[PDB]
């Protein structure tokens, strides 16, 4: 297209903590990151004879 | 992250619950020590210490609100079934005296001949 | 424009040819039936509700 | 856990179009019983 | 059954438990709005709002008594592990000062640099 849509993606943010014998494991989280936009121009020349 | 290869926008989305909360990690102070599978009150949390620990060591308290078995009662008092049971931090013993003592459970099975009781840990309000 | 053909993906000559055919058929109905509807009928060719 | 938290991010979700009949209706040639057709190309 | 040949008596086998009670459904009033995964006190129930809900909408609060992460504390106070944590409904923020505030939990991790704390949600007293 003339202008290209931004990318999107999710992630996982789990971190490994030390686990003592009776610890409740602590859950992770996700975030959404999105990329930038880009567009394409048109160029042209010519001749006449 | 730092030094990305391109401009970007991160939309953090929240997540409140982090763990089921059946146990808590607590630091032992200078005068505190623990033995495995025994009741303690450390940092305002009462529960069964799952590991031995000394000062500066990390131990985990089981606070599941399950039915627990204990013998660390004051023997002079009777513990009938259903009596509210309190923790005396000075004596480090379960009592029904209450007064300034913390409320910690409710007796399910009364004091047998061996001074053993069963009680249900309360949610630590 | 050449940009319309290239960048507008939905656009194509098939849509234009479809509209040429449709408006052409609608023309055929018009030129052949307009003399009937649009005529100023005289009293001899008019009949009331009855 | 928090699909209501990701619900606003429409670009993550799948885009499935609800197919519905769009476009002008087809046209029929109704005049034909009323007319006599002569189709000489050299008229 | 409609139009059955003979009369029949319906004996309702009573039961008490309707749902596990981990979360409660509430309807927002004309001065209440909720964001996803944030703490609100709506109709006497305090928990994590699972829906973006405007006035008049239908919103769910999680009351699982699990461990939760919140940045909504009052920053002047010092939140330490074990300190009881209360909810100031006028300021819509957590606070250690009891006063007339509702009791909502107990802190598991003290106030870190970013004013984030972990606590265990106490029952709906």
């Amino acid at each position: 297209p003339q202008v290209m849509d931004a990318k999107w993606a999710l992630q996982g943010n789990c971190v490994f903590l030390e686990h003592i014998e009776g610890e409740e494991i602590k859950f992770g989280t996700i975030n959404a990151e999105n990329g930038p936009v880009a567009r394409i121009q048109t160029y042209a020349t010519g001749f006449e004879y | 992250f730092k030094g990305q290869p391109t401009p970007s926008t991160i939309t953090q989305i929240t997540r409140a619950k982090i763990s089921d909360g059946k146990s808590v990690r607590v630091i032992l102070s200078e005068g505190e020590s623990t033995k495995t599978q025994q009741f303690y009150l450390i940092n305002g949390f009462f529960g069964v210490a799952m590991q031995d620990g000394e000062k500066g060591d990390e131990v985990t308290l089981q606070i599941e609100q399950a039915e627990y078995e204990t013998d660390n009662i004051v023997t002079s008092e009777a513990f009938e079934a259903g009596k509210l049971i309190y923790w005396d931090n000075t004596a480090k013993k379960f009592t029904t005296t209450s007064a300034s003592n913390r409320l910690v459970g409710r007796v399910t099975d009364g004091k047998d001949s061996n001074n053993v009781i069963w009680f249900i840990l309360l949610p630590q309000q | 424009t050449k940009e319309m053909k290239d960048f507008n993906q939905t656009f194509s000559v098939e849509i234009l040819n479809k509209s040429i055919g449709e408006s052409y058929n609608a023309l055929l109905n018009h030129i052949h039936l307009s003399p009937i509807i649009n005529f100023n009928y005289k009293a001899s060719n008019k009949t009331a509700f009855k | 856990m928090t699909f209501s938290s990701t619900s606003n991010l429409k670009e993550l979700l799948r885009k499935v179009v609800l197919d519905v009949e769009l476009g002008r209706e087809q046209v029929q040639l109704l005049y034909k019983p009323i007319y006599d057709s002569i189709a000489d190309s050299n008229l």
